[PDB]
Parts: structure tokens; sequence; C-alpha cells
């Protein structure tokens, strides 16, 4: 039913190498050249990628910031409330960002907070302003 | 083993009747399965009897005595079976002391052309049957293509050497009948390149398996893809080996392409991700600046100023989270690219060194078929491979010449008698022969039938070495051009000191180039005497016949010198170099299934010729011209046993037409 293993005798390939007297060495060098093309291409991106690597030297260690470890509280100080209204104004609804900004209240409180202080801080009016941008 | 062993040893199914036997015994085959089994046993038995002692005639009575009941109840059937076996050379063939001596008065006159093994086999059989046999020989010796060189103790077959296995081989019988020094072949063959350095086991084994894998490939092309005709021409075997090597070479390239195309596909996933990392670092760089500027405003600050420091801090650690995720990913791609660079696929399908060694495997094929692989039929070249005898091929130590010479004991053999014209008519035949030494002395022979064992190369000769009157019908002449008669030659190197490995019978030499793959590519140590024997196969064969013995012998020493060191190669004492295509009594070595030919052409060769009626309106006559020889036996061509079987075959068919076949009632 099928050829010996490793032998790759397609029904369609034989005709292509049998089509003409020099057809065999045609297809065989049509690929000899195509291989070179990829090799050429590999060097290029290997250079381009190598150049980009150099630019990233230093990584971002110098631009890194120490992490704050502050115990989440549950009381809203007048300050924290104010941080909040601004965070909504600049984030809109990204719960994590707003919790990250206050860095003491959490996403549940933050999420709760909109409905608690709702008419009081005009959050709906604020949120429309965020969506404008 | 048993009775059944004798059927196998006679090339016969032990449990079914052959088409042969259906012809002689149609009552049995069309009859009840019980009688068939009786018959079959009677046959199988009788075969046994002959085989266990093949040095004495097996008379019908002898058979009946040893046969037992209930099988020995129907004497006619036993007599019917034994005659059939005897007629067609399955028993009482070869060289045997006969119990009942030859009838003093013979019936019929048969001229046999050629004292080759087919010829003598028929001759012995016909004489055996009470016919008047005479063989016409062009040569001054019998055996034809069984030639043996002899000088002092030096002995080396220029002709056949090998008995291919005794499982079912009539030569098995003959060897018991004539003492034949039958020595086995140790298959181990070490290959030596042009430098004279042996090829290492790694390499030898890896190229041999490719070679077989390559054949297995051509078979697949022929049968499953039906790649048999190309450009309105039959596909040769060699053609299809090119097309298979090319396709395996293409695949090598294909897989290199696909593999590097999988590096570019990843280097470009890296380059695109590097871009994002470089654009994010700049964004981070300027964020930091903004945060520090925002952090510079010392407290106490109003909340919009506090929000800004917190907002910038949150954002910047967010981007520092992206750039960390995007450099874990860069690590994965960097290692993934590293794997791909280390697992590159095979650089080449085969190296120049590798493919030079591959050639030596094609030279072997060329030497087996005595022809360039471009002439072999793809579809049919191995058609005779089912009927291989079992057992390991042997060589004849005292020369193969002894068989032929032993078959000529008691035969009317005119040597130095070159047949030039065969004339065959409704009423009989006459063959015209000259004396080879003085071509003018002319001979006329009359006979009831001619058996022609002229080699196929002789028959192919234009202009004709032998003319037939009337000419052979085209159906015969066409099968003659269609068929292939090829070439291989031998060089016999005779030396006083054995300076090679005496425990290896054969060892190769890898030719420098493909076009010279068969020039002395194989050497044989077969003999008690110190003789190495060099083969010239493929294209080399036809070419080396235009070159001197000395020049040919030189290239022999050279190669031997290279594999053993200039020091240990003494000048050969006696040199003989065959030139079979040149020989006009052979004009070749043996037949091969040419491209465009088939196994049916051998069948064609063996159908005999019936001439036209002398007086128009007379009844359709008897056939008068019969053909034997290795080119007539489709299942066992180009072999001494095939020749022999064809002589046995025609003898029985000639006996049946002129002595009548009484075993059919
Ligand atoms: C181990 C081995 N097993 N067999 C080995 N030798 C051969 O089969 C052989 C060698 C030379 C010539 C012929 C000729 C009878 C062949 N006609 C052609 C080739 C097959 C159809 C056969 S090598």
């Amino acid at each position: 039913r099928k050829p010996p293993k490793g032998m790759f005798l397609s029904q369609e390939d034989v005709e292509a190498v049998s089509a003409n007297a020099t057809a065999a060495t045609t297809v065989l060098r049509q690929l000899d050249m195509e291989l070179v093309s990829v090799k050429r291409q590999i060097q290029n991106i290997k250079q381009t990628n190598s150049a980009l690597k150099e630019k990233l030297d230093g990584g971002i260690e110098p631009y890194r910031l120490p992490e704050v470890i502050q115990k989440c509280n549950a009381r809203w100080t007048t300050e924290e409330q104010l941080l909040a209204v601004q965070a909504i104004r600049k984030y809109g609804r990204d719960f994590q960002a707003i919790s990250d900004v206050i860095g003491n209240k959490s996403v549940v409180q933050v999420k709760n907070f909109f409905v608690n202080y709702r008419r009081r801080f005009n959050i709906d009016e604020v949120l429309q302003e965020w969506e404008a941008e | 083993s048993g009775v059944e062993g004798a059927a196998f040893q006679s090339r016969l199914p032990h449990d079914r009747m052959t088409s042969q036997e259906a012809a002689c015994f149609p009552d049995i085959i069309s009859g009840p399965q019980q009688t068939q089994k009786v018959f079959l046993f009677i046959r199988n038995r009788t075969l046994q009897l002959w085989l266990d002692n093949p040095k004495i005639q097996l008379t019908f009575e002898a058979t009946l005595q040893q046969l037992e009941a209930p099988y020995n109840s129907d004497t006619v059937l036993v007599h019917r079976v034994h005659s059939y076996l005897e007629r067609h050379g399955l028993i009482n063939f070869g060289i045997y002391k006969r119990i009942k001596p030859l009838p003093t008065k013979k019936t019929g006159k048969v001229i046999i052309i050629g004292s080759g093994v087919s010829g003598l086999a028929a001759a012995r059989q016909l004489q055996s049957f009470g016919m008047d046999v005479t063989l016409l020989e062009a040569r001054d010796r019998v055996g034809g293509r069984v030639a043996t060189f002899r000088k002092g103790n030096y002995v080396a077959d220029l002709g056949a050497m090998v008995v291919t296995g005794l499982g079912g081989n009539p030569m098995a019988v003959v060897s018991k009948q004539v003492n034949m020094e039958l020595a086995k072949i140790k298959q181990k063959c070490p290959l030596y390149e042009a430098n004279g350095q042996a090829v290492p086991k790694e390499k030898d084994e890896m190229v041999e398996q490719e070679f077989n894998r390559l054949l297995e490939a051509t078979s697949y092309l022929s049968h499953q893809l039906d790649f048999n005709v190309l450009n309105n021409k039959p596909v040769s075997l060699g053609q299809a080996l090119e097309v298979v090597i090319q396709l395996q070479e293409k695949h090598v390239k294909d897989e290199q392409i696909e593999h590097w195309k999988k590096i570019v596909k990843t280097q470009e996933e890296l380059k695109e991700l590097l871009n994002k990392m470089v654009n994010l670092k700049e964004k981070i760089k300027e964020l930091h600046q903004q945060y520090k500027e925002a952090s510079e405003v010392k407290p106490p600050r109003d909340i919009t100023a506090e929000f800004l420091v917190k907002s910038k801090h949150r954002d910047l650690t967010a981007l520092c989270k992206e750039y960390d995720e995007l450099a874990e990913t860069q690590g994965k791609l960097e290692e993934k690219l590293q794997e791909l660079e280390a697992n590159p696929p095979s650089d080449v399908y085969l190296s120049s060194r590798d493919r030079q060694i591959l050639d030596w495997h094609f030279a072997n094929l060329e030497f087996a078929n005595a022809t360039p692989l471009s002439t072999l039929s793809l579809k049919h070249w191995d058609q005779d491979d089912d009927f291989e005898f079992t057992g390991s091929h042997l060589t004849v130590r005292n020369g193969y010449s002894c068989v032929p010479v032993a078959l000529a004991e008691g035969l009317d053999i005119k040597l130095n008698t070159a047949v030039r014209q065969v004339r065959y008519t409704a009423s009989g035949c006459e063959v015209i022969a000259v004396n080879t030494r003085s071509t003018s002395q002319t001979f006329i022979y009359k006979c009831d039938a001619v058996l022609c064992t002229l080699p196929l190369g002789v028959l192919k000769q234009q202009p004709p070495a032998v003319q037939f009157v009337p000419p052979l019908p085209e159906w015969k002449t066409s099968a003659v051009q269609r068929m292939g008669f090829g070439n291989l030659n031998k060089v016999v190197l005779c030396f006083d000191r054995v300076f090679w490995d005496p425990s290896v019978n054969l060892f190769g030499h890898v030719g420098s180039t493909t076009a010279s793959r068969g020039e002395l590519f194989l050497f044989w140590n077969l003999y008690k005497a110190p003789i190495l024997l060099a083969l010239v196969a493929g294209e080399a064969a036809g070419i080396m016949e235009n070159i001197s013995d000395d020049v040919i012998v030189g290239r022999c020493l050279a190669i031997l010198k290279g594999i053993f060191g200039s020091s240990a190669v003494p000048q050969p004492k006696e040199t003989v170099v065959s030139r079979w295509r040149a020989d006009p009594w052979a004009r070749g070595s043996y037949s091969y299934v040419a491209a465009g030919s088939s196994g049916n052409d051998y069948d064609l060769m063996a159908q005999p010729i019936t001439p036209g009626p002398s007086i128009p309106g007379a009844p359709q006559p008897i056939p008068r011209l019969f053909f034997a020889g290795e080119h007539t036996i489709r299942n066992y061509p180009a072999t001494v046993h095939g020749a022999l079987l064809s002589g046995l075959r025609e003898a029985g068919r000639i006996a049946d037409q002129f002595l009548g076949a009484m075993y059919t009632l």
C-alpha cells in the first residue's frame, strides 16, 4: 500500500520531476535558491533583533519603584474619598487601578463605594466625563 | 520433508496438479478429488524414489514394487504417471546407469544446434528416448557459456560459477551424479574505496540499507503509482532510480526549508515583541521622569497634587508589569530559537563519497542482470524472483566445465561445425554447416526436427550468422529484438602466493566515478589454487573489450596494489580476460528482461515453429523447429539450471510429437 519509510514518493511529486528532461534539476535548484533566500532573511532579522536587544540594555531596573506594603483599611478618610473621585475621573471603571491608587482600600470597597457615595459625588456625571476621552 | 519434499525439490506443488499434468491427465483433474490425491501421491512418491538415488534409472517396475497399496492398485495410472515424469525429465534425467539398455534401433532423426547445457540436456534425453540425436557445435569444446580455464592446477570459470541454492534445483540432482566440488559462498564482502582503504561498518551498513530501500522504492513506483510509461517509452529500472534519488534529494531540501521557515517564523515573533518592549521602555522612561517631577513637589500638597503622584506611581508599576510579562515571553522565544538552531535536519541526502559507494551497489545489480540499469524493464526485471531456489549459493571448485563434459558422454557431437542455414519444410529439415577451420568444407544434415539452442545474442545478430529458410515468423523475430542479451566479463588473475584474506571469498572495489562503477568492481577467491577473479559489469563490460589484456590487467594490479600495498602484489603468472560480446558463438553473456520486454517474450522464444504445407491444400503439418536455451525459460532465465530445464523441456515435447504420447488415455 505505501512506500518504505523515510522515502517520500508523492504521486504528485514524480510528475513534477518527470515533466521534462531537466525538470528534475529545475525543481532541485529552485529550492536550492529558496533555501538561500531564507538563510539571507534569517541573518537580517538576526541583526535587526540583535540591534533592538542593545537598546533594551539596563532593562528597567533604574526606572523601578519599591512596592508599598500598606494594610488595607475600611474607613474612608476625607482624603481617601478625594483620591477616589479623581481616580474615577482618570480611570472610569478600572476597579484595580482605583484600588491600586488609594492603596489602602480594596476593589470590593472601591466597587461598593460608587453606590454608597453615589448622588454625593455625582459619579454618573464624572463617569460621562471619563468616557468623553 | 517426506513425499512432499520431493515435489518441492522438483519445482512442483505437492497438493495441486500443475497445468502440465492437467494436459496429460484430464480425466484425473476433472474427476473426483480423491483420485487427484492418489495421483498426487503417486507423482510425489515417484519423484522421491528418483531423488533419493539419482544415480540409477527408475524403471516403472521398480516404482511399482516400492509403491504400496492402496496406491499400487491401479497399475495403468502408475504406468501413466511414471511415463509422464520420465518424458518431461522430472525423473531419469542427467547421468544415470540405465537398467534396461537403449533400443538398438532408433526412431527419428533430430539435429541439435549447439552443445550448450540446454543442448546436451535435450540430447541426453532424446537419445535416452530412443531417438537419433546429433549435436552441431561451432566451438571446439562443449558447454558453450559454461567455460572453464585450465592450465596446470589453475582452474577458473570464465562462464558460470554459481549454483544458486539446492532447494528445488535440478543441479542438486546433477551434483550427486557428477562429483562436483560445491563450496559455499560466505556472503561477507568488504568494500575498499579508490584510496585502498576499507569502508567503515557504519557507512557500509548505512548505504546498503539505503540501496535496498531504494529498490523497495522503485517497486512501489512501479506497482502502486503505475510509473511504467514515460514519454511514450517504457520506464527503465535505472530511470526510476534517478527519479527516486532525485525525489529523496528534493525531500532533504524541503525539510531544510520548512525548518528554517520555522526559525524566521519565530525570529519575527521575537522582533515584533522586541519592538513592543523597546517602545514600552521609552514610555516607562518618561513616566519615571513625570513621577519624579511629581514627587519633587514637597508636601504638604493639595489632593490633585497627591493624586498625581499616586496616579503616576500606579501607572508606572502597571507598565513595569507589562514589560516583565513581555520579557518572560522573550525568554521563551530565545530558548525556542535555540532548540531550532540545534536540531537542524540532514545536510544532504547522500555525500559524493556516499554516492560513490552507492554506485558499487548498482554495479552489483548491473552484474546480476549483465546490463546497465537503464536497459532493465522496471516492471519486469525481477519477474523470475519468486522462483528463487532456497539455500545458499555455491561455487564449483573443480570448474563448472565438468558438468557439460559429463553430459556429452555417449553423444554424437560434431565440433568445429558452424551452422549457417536452417531449412525446414513440411516433409523434414536440413541444416547447412561449415567447418570453422576451413570455411569452404560444407556439410548437409537431414533430420525430422531441429532443436535450436543458439544463444539469444547469436539469434540477434544482424546481419544473420544463421539464416532460417523460411525466415522465422515475425512474432518470433520481434520477441528477439524486444528481449535483451547483455554482457559481463571476467579477468582471471593467477598467482603463486595467496596474499588476500583467504576467509573472504569475495571483496569489492568502489569505482572513482559512476560511469566506471563496474570496472573491476568485485573480486572472487573461490579456488584451492591462488586465483583472484575480477568482474567487469555494467557499461564497463562493453568498453573493456576494446582494451588490451595488459592494460586491463594493469588496472587490476593497481587496484589490488592499492588495497594491499605495492609490496604484496606479485606479477600474475597467467592472465585470461573474457570478451563475451566479442565471441561470435555467444555474442553476449545472458538474457535480461529489457525495458519494453516482459516474461511473455521468453514464452514466445520457446514456442516451436511449424512450417507451411509443401503442396498447397495439404493437411497442417507437424512443428519442425524447436528452441531451447536460457532465453526460452521464463521462470529461470540466464542460469545454467534454466538452460538445462529448457533442454529437458523441449526433449519431452519433441518426443511427444515424434514418438507419440501414450500416457494421455
Ligand atoms: C545474496 C544474493 N542472492 N542472489 C544473488 N545473486 C543473484 O541472484 C544473481 C546473480 C547474478 C545473476 C543472476 C541472474 C539470474 C538473474 N537474472 C536477473 C537478476 C535476477 C533476475 C542472479 S546475490
